[PDB]
């Protein structure tokens, strides 16, 4: 289920005109339109101000976050504990770009959050091990890109919010 | 026609005063058609404007509210009401559709033509590099 | 049996049958443009395709029954809904498909699994789907009065017949072999869209509402392969037989 | 009462069973295991055993019948014995068409009374689709 | 009354199942053998 995402940071023509590019060649492969699940990515720390969202939000703390509850109160939980946290302070950054389902495989494109950013493409995966389709699928889309290797394939049924910290986790890349 | 009951129901008069300003803009539309081709049909409901000539694209009007949306024994839904609310709120970009509709049942007709056979049909080849012959 | 107490009984059905009455009538006239219909103070009646001229109507003193009773059974049950426990513990006071969306991520699975729209629609697709089973059955019934020398085609229903969909199976049953089972059709008959049928390939396919030649086409081509197994009973003529070449 | 046609059709059908029942004998005997596997000692045993017993008897009678209806259609040939008709394939009887009109016409009645019946069972499962 | 009728309605949808099973096989039976034969 939980499937990989990585950020091939392109350069040369830009970044707009590279997202551009990216999504002319999604299309081409025949990306329907699926509307724009924007996630953020906000950090305030060892915890986190993750905004990502996928009809629903959560900040990853640690052990890859439980953030099993829905975005109000996870937010109402953070209002309520203003200042009795250790994570109100750091750049509350925020990504976005729109979300494509090409055939029951929907593509993400998280643009600069706080401007300073590279295009994450992230997929998602219907059942899930299970990288024979995403293999053909990810050279066919890109190039010398798309490493993924996220913390899959160890069997913590298809943790798709440690992915999530783990792009992220991006940065200090920058 | 033209109803002039004495207070049987409001109903009865709501049903007399929309079934005749449709009527109106039904024939106007027929007119409209019969303006720009040379055969159509008409009913007591609603009307019908053919697009084949040897049974889908069936005009009818809100009996209760303007807009008169249109449905087709067809496919392609939130594209053909686009079409339709653009010309319940424009009444003049109509014959683009009537020529996309006819394009839609060209391609339908060999799509279902072909459907039953060991086929794959496709927008077009999506490689236009010896775009020299073709 | 007291008289009193049936009196307000059917007192009590009647009341609710103008409540239900006029709660369709809302919905008719308060839907969007899905489908036109006709609304009277009395008597309702839709038009989702053509040949389809629903005779529901309300009467008062002033098929034929199971539509009906499924229409007052599927309302109450709506009902009855609107008042399962929540399982309330701090203040839920809802459905646990609301707090399922938090722990199971739902895209769109929360927002299909929330509310939809019913009573008018449904009773209209029920009834189309009666309609297609006519259909369905007027093309059998035609099939074996025209082609009753043509290799008598046998169908038979299914059993799990659900709220909106059925299913038949059907078979090519050459007169007296078993030997001849080279084709069986499964159709899916349904209101929802044209109905999807798989012989023997997968060939998933789509008719229309007047559409029955392809039976006929599978007749033709089932009688191919009936003769191509049958000359495999009897020398051993191979597999070179096609269906069609270039057409004669 | 000759009943020649329905003869040969009957040898047909016997050597087509002869055929059906080597086959179930083969599907019989490939399914007999050691007697003391795991329980059926002779129980089930003797039970196939008892089984392919009745069916080699059954196999005996068939031939029997076979090599009767063959002689039979040996002395059969008599009058127009030769009949060329073979190599030579192309490329009262009232009163039988009257008795076939009449059993297809109760046939139509008795068809139309099954597709009432159908109805009604039909209709019977939409009310069982209401339930509970 | 609530358990009771419960029970009631319980055991009638009980009788009607059965009897939409014996017509399934009825209706099986009598088709199969329509079927066979055209007129």
């Amino acid at each position: 289920v939980t499937c990989v995402s990585q950020m091939p940071v392109a350069e040369g023509k830009s970044l707009q005109q590279t997202v551009e590019l990216l999504t002319k060649k999604l299309e081409m492969l025949g990306a329907e339109k699926q509307g724009t699940f924007c996630v953020d990515c906000e950090t305030y720390h060892g915890k986190l101000m993750y905004v990502m969202h996928y009809p629903l939000s959560c900040f990853a703390l640690f052990e890859n976050g439980p953030c099993l509850i829905a975005d109000t109160n996870f937010d109402v939980l953070m209002v309520k504990l203003k200042g009795f946290f250790q994570s109100a302070k750091a750049s509350k950054i925020e990504t976005r770009g729109t979300r494509y389902q090409y055939c029951d495989f929907l593509v993400k494109v998280g643009t600069v959050t706080m401007g300073p950013s590279a295009r994450g493409i992230s997929v998602e995966v219907e059942y899930g091990d299970c990288w024979s389709l995403l293999l053909e699928f990810l050279q066919s889309f890109l190039g010398s890109h798309a490493p993924g290797a996220p913390t899959v394939f160890g069997n913590a049924v298809y943790g798709p919010a440690d992915t999530m910290i783990q792009y992220m986790e991006l940065f200090n890349k920058i | 026609r033209a109803m002039k009951i004495d207070h049987l129901s409001i109903e009865k008069l709501l049903i007399d005063s929309v079934h005749a300003r449709a009527h109106q803009r039904l024939q106007e539309l027929k007119a409209i058609l019969r303006s720009f081709n040379a055969s159509i049909e008409t009913a007591l409901p609603a009307l019908i404007v053919p697009i084949l000539e040897p049974e889908c694209l069936h005009i009818f009007v809100d009996l209760h509210s303007g807009m008169f949306q249109l449905m087709l024994y067809g496919l392609d839904p939130a594209t053909l009401e686009d079409m339709e609310k653009s010309l319940n709120d424009d009444m003049k970009r109509i014959i683009p559709w009537i020529q996309q509709l006819k394009f839609w049942l060209g391609q339908q007709r060999c799509k279902q033509s072909i459907k039953h056979l060991p086929t794959i049909t496709t927008e077009t080849l999506q490689l236009a590099n010896y775009s020299t012959h073709p | 049996s007291p008289h009193w107490q049936t009196k307000l009984e059917a007192a009590q059905n009647v009341l609710l049958c103008k409540e239900i009455f006029a709660q369709l009538s809302r919905e008719a006239v308060q839907i969007k443009s899905q489908i036109p219909h006709i609304v009277v103070k009395n008597q309702i009646i839709s038009q989702p395709f053509p040949s389809l001229q629903l005779s529901i109507s309300l009467c008062h003193s002033s098929d034929h029954l199971y539509v009906l009773e499924h229409n007052l059974h599927l309302l109450i049950r709506e009902f009855h809904k609107q008042t399962v426990m929540p399982h309330p513990a701090s203040a839920p006071f809802g459905h646990k498909r609301m707090r399922l969306s938090g722990p199971q991520a739902f895209d769109k699975n929360e927002i299909n699994s929330i509310q939809s729209t019913e009573g008018l629609l449904e009773k209209i697709i029920k009834q189309a789907k009666h309609i297609f089973l006519r259909s369905r059955t007027a093309a059998t019934i035609d099939s074996l009065a025209s082609r009753i020398e043509d290799p008598q085609i046998q169908a038979h229903w299914s059993n799990i017949n659900d709220v909106y969909e059925s299913s038949v199976k059907v078979l090519i049953t050459s007169q007296g072999y078993e030997q001849i089972c080279k084709s069986i059709q499964l159709q899916l008959n349904i209101g929802v869209e044209q109905v999807r049928v798989v012989h023997r390939d997968g060939r998933v396919i789509m008719l229309s509402h007047q559409e029955q030649e392809l039976q006929d086409f599978l007749l033709s081509q089932m009688s191919q392969h009936q003769v191509h197994a049958v000359q495999q009973l009897a020398w051993q003529v191979l597999s070179f037989s096609n269906h069609v070449g270039l057409g004669p | 009462e000759v009943n020649t046609a329905t003869l040969c059709r009957i040898g047909q059908e016997t050597v087509q069973d002869i055929v059906y029942r080597t086959m179930e004998i083969f599907q019989l005997l490939r399914n007999m295991q050691l007697p003391n596997g795991v329980t059926y000692h002779t129980g089930t045993y003797q039970d196939r055993l008892t089984k392919l017993q009745d069916h080699l008897r059954q196999l005996s009678i068939l031939f029997r019948k076979l090599r009767l209806v063959y002689d039979k259609c040996n002395e059969n040939c008599g009058g127009m014995d030769p009949i060329p008709v073979e190599q030579l394939i192309p490329y009262e009887r009232r009163e039988i068409v009257e008795v076939n009109k009449k059993l297809k016409q109760k046939n139509q009645q008795l068809k139309q009374i099954m597709d009432q019946l159908r109805n009604l069972i039909w209709d019977i499962n939409a009310m069982l689709a209401m339930r509970n | 009354r609530n358990q009771q009728l419960r029970a009631l309605q319980e055991e009638c949808d009980r009788k009607l199942i059965t009897l939409r099973d014996e017509v399934s096989i009825d209706l099986y039976e009598l088709e199969e053998e329509y079927y066979s034969s055209s007129s």
